[PDB]
């Protein structure tokens, strides 16, 4: 695969250490649409509003199968560690208009 | 009762269409086919995604965001049908549209509609 | 007078690193003393402000600060809560954040920072009543930003 | 908007907990429920839906009058329930384009608690008999290891399905007989056109051994399509259009014809009383009692609903009671426990009325049971 | 009307369940989904075999044998349902049994039930 | 049971005719009928059946108020009708085990007279958007050679199906826009999230050319999921929740925005009148008239049925009439001939009420139209 | 393969050639259950009652596929020319109890 | 007296060809005069009638006239409708039908014909009420045949 999952289920945002790579979700959008990280970094998405959101990578992007991430409720987080360089696009399952990408270098 | 009259929520019977958490439900109440207010019936698949709506709770005067997830992989239950549209928006604003079959994320890729649950996912405005 | 600290390590901001030019303006004096940025929603300033934001911030934050390489700056959510205030916002520009967001004293005078901030506050897309950095006269005259 | 008193109490208790949970600070965490363990009061209601392409089965808790689950089915499926509650199954039929295209007959076995399918066994050459749902046209052997289904065309035959091995075995050539009443892992009886009963003993291979009993009913005496059969007691209760009841005891492995009994009294028959409905008979094993849906009606209106149920001692034929159901009932059945429930299903109301079998009093009801619910099935546990 | 009362045939409306030729029909009247008293609706398949019944015609006082053939390959029409059993016999006497889906002989081996026609195939007793 | 004042008429005619055939000794010789030639008065009623796994469409002769045919369908199918009556089709969905198992999305084309399927085109990877039925979520191009359907997840797109060649062609990546209004063999418009209209010109291959129009409505003005579109006239009639009407002229190949018009009067909006239902708008090409289902209701009851229909000049916005439908109507439409019929469908009554569009008088009706009929489709012939 | 159908559909009994081999159908049965004919003979079934009937030979008897003859109304016939020698069993589709046999010698 | 005609071509049967033995019996005289066959359901006759049918007819018509190589004779249906009466049945045997069912005036006496006929009526399986060839008293004692 192109990434590993630290936590299969969402976890409390408060557990995200200061200084960690974070993409906040609020107002129906990924606050950082074009995130640039290095091979090996772990990205953590934190939903900041009541509206549930998740990250969804279609099949073939992070691996054979698509990665339909779990829905984060307010103050919940989800992480993904990228093990290979490249550009991986994603969107929010119920809100296709919500799109973002992670550039692994 | 009058179908066109303003919606009047109650907090004493979840199988009635005027139960407060169903302010924007479309389909059938899961509690009527083996599920519960917030759980899917045996044999069905629980969707992760859904449309939402802010529902007013007459008991505590607070408004809560309800995530209308569907239980799928079964033909419509046919029991306890309801259709409310408090704050429901057209399809070009999917996050609040309820004609959409919210089965995405369900196990086994089940996409058939069986019933809808009314769990609270947070407080609203 | 408000306290100016680096938003990450909390050390005091060293104004000695500031450009010698543009520290004297009445805006800077007033801001440093009260923590108020008089350029907010100031029409005479908005044009230069937008240009200042264009050359220095749009590259990482987007044409309308909706976000890009860096997080969006146009809504109610802030990674660093203090940025909801102008003393905080300024502290972020002056001292920098983490990652690619470094200090800005080597690219903007003190006055230019306040003008740039004026534009960031201008791109705000929330309801006027939420702009805690704005004053009534400014609020009533303020309208959620739209390209 | 119409709720029954039972579902209203449930709906209220549910609201109560949800309100208190919220107030106590609990959070909603949706999951997939499991139905409660099957018990004596558990009852199944199948909806052939007036021969629609798709059908539904409702799993119900008779004690509470609550729908605890459902199971989807194809065209006119035949439901079966293991008496020991270890599993449930049915023989179904589907098409590649709703009601047109390639046909596929198959048998599905389900977990009684998760309702998940534990087996999907395809039947070769669409052999199922497509007809109004008759409980005994698809039957389970006493050991629950085999499912037997009837085939009408092109020739009378019964299919042997190995549930244990999850595989179709073979078709058994049989005389012109109908229905299947299993008495052993390799033996079952059928009712023949000539008025006799046929005993069919089959092995893993070879021609099945078939023998006939004496003709037990005249040619002008019509035995309904829905007789009651208690596999545990080996009792076959077969009513006629007039309410006359033929009881056959198979417990010994061979048919033993008991004294004929009259479900209706001389007075009633003289006043136009006759049985009528779909599942017209019910038989309680432990109490050894017979239940029959009856009413006053013309002789050729035998499939219309009835508003009365008479109970009689199956041994003496003695009248024990006569209940005014208060509704148009098409089918009845009873739970096999000590103080049994009397289930009365109305096809027209799409409602299951649950009564106390002793007093006949209506205890609760469950509505919205599909488009035309017709078959009630229960498990004889213990 | 009384469902248990003796059947009273009429000869003035074929879409009513008391039309004389429907004395032993089970299902739906084809005339209500695009067919006619004796023809199948477009798109359906016409069975050759069927169950029969002797129906009394109040118009001429004669009894005719009706061959209840089914139109198949379609889901139940759901229009004009009727169920009569004049002379209807149990399944072990199939020639007169009407719970059976009489679709045998239909083109394309269609076996799904859509509706029933009521053609006369001869005079009866 | 019940027979419409037009059903009895047909039932008597058939009785009278058959009685005559019998009397004359003319033997019954059953055959498969063909439907009458599609005409201006032919109307289609699709029954989504409250999202059941299987559905039905009823072909109706609006003039006689008679059902002349039917067509089966799967889960939430999208129907289309060739304006020249040469054919009809739909995008459907079926599963291997009723509502579970492998999913298959496909397009079927039907002969309008025999109702026989002339094509079964499979859509790769189940791309259909499963949602309540919106006529314009699946559309035919002007030449009737291509069918376009919308895909919602995992990303907005529209599938191109070649009916002439009977094959799926490709999926088109589109912006976050919804609905499909074809204006040419290679062009169609869409409504976007930002309130603009999107123009999509697509070739046989390569990235489609996409352009946006100006934003024609404010963010807080909500446009219903059932706008009326006349492909022949190139007129798009899009109402808001308040009855405000946005008209877009697409004839020139480019969007031309007409003056907005208010379907409800100031007095009415003041008294709480608002449009409501499913297919809330109809548009007659030749007469250039707009019909809207309205009633007095709270603002968040926009999907409930209405008892009135107001008619107005599309060009001037002048109120021409206001009909009291006498029933709970959920959807309306009109025949496109000289003296059009006004179709009023009630989901609750499962009945189609046929009125005179000029007077608004109810002429006839057709009942027993499925479980929850919702979509009326007509062909603009000539 | 083992027989030919002179007429696809059934025809009037009046058209039946006098002296032809005929099996009458009446009272729910094939009045001549064990017909004996010689190779090349054409047997003709004629229904004599109101109850419709037909002849049905299951797959493998008269050939690869089964022969589900058309239903015969009163006074209607249907013929089959047997080409190979052998015993051919048949029944009435809706009436599986109506059994017949044609011995070709 | 009855009309005795060949059931095929309608010509009068020629009783001159009948064997001389068995033309005198009281049953024959009565029959030729009234068309009534007194041997029907005649206890003292059946046993013999049965033997007659066994050797003379069972081979083609079946052990119980149910049908076999030839057509059934035990029901209400008759290819030659007149056979529902004994005058017609007799005419059939005496003058013959078609194919292998030819005239029997050479093998059976008139009396043997009536006896054999009696067994055929006895093998009837239809309803007694429909046994038009029987008197009321015989109808009252008749029971549909069963092996
Ligand atoms: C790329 C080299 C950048 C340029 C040029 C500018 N910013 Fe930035 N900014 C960048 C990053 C990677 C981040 C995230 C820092 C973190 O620790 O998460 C930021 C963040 C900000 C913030 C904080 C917003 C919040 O949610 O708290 C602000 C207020 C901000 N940036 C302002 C800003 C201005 C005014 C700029 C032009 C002078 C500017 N940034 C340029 C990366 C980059
Ligand atoms: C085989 C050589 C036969 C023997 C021995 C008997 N019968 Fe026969 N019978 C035979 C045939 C092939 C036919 C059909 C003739 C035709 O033209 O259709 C018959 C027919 C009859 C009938 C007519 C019944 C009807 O349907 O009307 C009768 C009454 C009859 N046969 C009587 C009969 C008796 C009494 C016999 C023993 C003395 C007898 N048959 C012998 C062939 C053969
Ligand atoms: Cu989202
Ligand atoms: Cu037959
Ligand atoms: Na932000
Ligand atoms: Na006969």
């Amino acid at each position: 695969d192109k990434a590993t999952i630290p936590s299969e289920s969402p976890f409390a945002a408060a557990e995200v250490a200061d200084g960690a790579i974070v993409v906040d979700i609020a107002k129906m959008k990924y606050e950082t649409p074009e995130l640039h990280v290095k091979v090996g970094d772990t990205v953590t998405w934190i939903n900041r509003e009541a509206m549930p959101h998740n990250v969804h990578f279609v099949a073939g992007v992070l691996g054979e199968a698509a990665l339909k991430g779990p829905m984060m409720k307010k103050e919940q987080a989800y992480s993904l560690t990228f093990t290979e360089a490249g550009t991986y696009d994603y969107h929010c399952t119920p809100h296709p208009f919500m799109r973002g990408k992670v550039v692994v270098e | 009762t009058d179908p066109r009259a303003k919606w009047v929520p109650q907090d004493n019977d979840i199988q009635a269409c005027d139960y407060w958490r169903h302010c924007s439900i479309d389909g059938n109440i899961c509690d009527c086919s083996g599920g519960s207010l917030t759980n899917c019936p045996p044999g069905t698949k629980l969707a992760t995604a859904s449309w939402v709506a802010s529902c007013y709770n007459p008991t505590d005067g607070q408004s809560y965001l309800i995530a209308y997830r569907d239980c799928c992989g079964y033909n419509v239950s046919g029991r306890c049908p309801c259709l409310n549209t408090e704050g429901e928006l057209p399809v070009y604003r999917p996050e609040f549209a309820n004609d959409i079959i919210w089965c995405f994320g369900a196990e086994d890729d089940a996409m058939t509609y069986h019933c809808t649950i009314s769990p609270i996912v947070g407080k609203a405005s | 007078a408000p306290q100016f600290f680096n938003i990450i390590d909390g050390s005091p901001l060293n104004f000695d690193d500031a450009m010698e030019e543009g520290r004297d303006t009445e805006a800077v004096k007033h801001f440093l003393e009260t923590g108020e940025n008089v350029y907010n929603e100031d029409p005479e300033i908005l044009p230069e402000a937008e240009e200042l934001y264009a050359g220095m911030c749009s590259g990482c934050h987007g044409h309308y600060a909706e976000g890009k390489i860096g997080p969006g700056l146009n809504d109610a959510y802030w990674t660093y809560p203090g940025n909801e205030t102008d003393v905080g916002l300024f502290s972020t520009l002056y001292g920098g954040a983490t990652g690619q967001m470094g200090p800005m004293w080597g690219s903007l005078t003190l006055d230019e920072m306040l003008r740039t901030m004026a534009w960031v506050r201008h791109l705000y897309t929330g309801d006027p009543k939420d702009a805690s950095w704005l004053t009534d006269e400014q609020k009533a005259g303020f309208t959620p930003f739209q390209p | 908007e119409a709720e029954t008193q039972a579902q209203e109490t449930q709906g209220q208790a549910a609201a109560r907990a949800a309100a208190a949970d919220l107030a106590a600070g609990q959070d909603d965490e949706p999951r997939i429920l499991e139905a409660p363990a099957p018990d004596a009061r558990r009852v199944y209601v199948n909806d052939p839906a007036h021969a629609a392409a798709v059908t539904q089965q409702f799993v119900i808790d008779g004690e509470a009058g609550r729908v605890i689950g459902m199971i989807d089915g194809g065209f006119l499926p035949n439901p079966v329930v293991a008496d020991d509650g270890s599993f449930i199954a049915h023989a179904s039929t589907v098409f590649s384009r709703i009601a047109r295209g390639e046909r596929t007959d198959y048998v599905e076995v389900f977990d009684p608690v998760t309702l998940l399918p534990t087996a999907d066994i395809e039947l070769p050459d669409a052999p199922r008999f497509l007809v109004g749902t008759y409980p005994w046209m698809t039957s389970l052997t006493p050991d629950g290891k085999t499912l037997l289904f009837y085939q009408f065309s092109p020739a009378p035959a019964v299919g042997v399905v190995d549930l244990e091995g999850k595989a179709f075995k073979r078709m058994l050539d049989v005389p012109d007989c109908y229905h299947i009443f299993p008495t052993a892992p390799d033996t079952f009886f059928m009712h023949c056109r000539d008025g006799s009963l046929a005993k069919v003993a089959f092995g893993t291979e070879g021609t099945p051994e078939i023998t006939h009993t004496e003709v037990f009913h005249p040619e002008d005496e019509f035995l309904i399509n829905h007789p009651a059969y208690s596999q545990k007691a080996g009792r076959l209760v077969w009513p006629t259009y007039t309410g006359k009841i033929h009881q056959i005891d198979l417990s010994s492995g061979d048919a033993k014809f008991l004294p004929a009994v009259e479900a209706l009294t001389e007075a009633e028959r003289a006043d136009g009383w006759r049985p009528g409905g779909w599942q017209q008979v019910a038989y309680h094993r432990a109490l050894d009692r017979i239940y029959l849906l009856v009413d006053q009606r013309d002789e050729w209106r035998h499939k219309t609903a009835s508003r009365f149920v008479v109970v009689l001692d199956a041994k003496t034929g003695e009248r024990l009671a006569k209940f005014e159901m208060g509704h148009e009932i098409d089918s009845i059945n009873v739970s096999q426990d000590e103080k049994p429930l009397l289930y009365a299903l109305s096809t027209g109301d799409k409602t299951l009325y649950i009564h106390d079998a002793e007093s006949g009093e209506e205890l609760r009801s469950v509505n919205q049971l599909g488009h035309g619910p017709q078959v009630i099935t229960t498990a004889d546990m213990g």
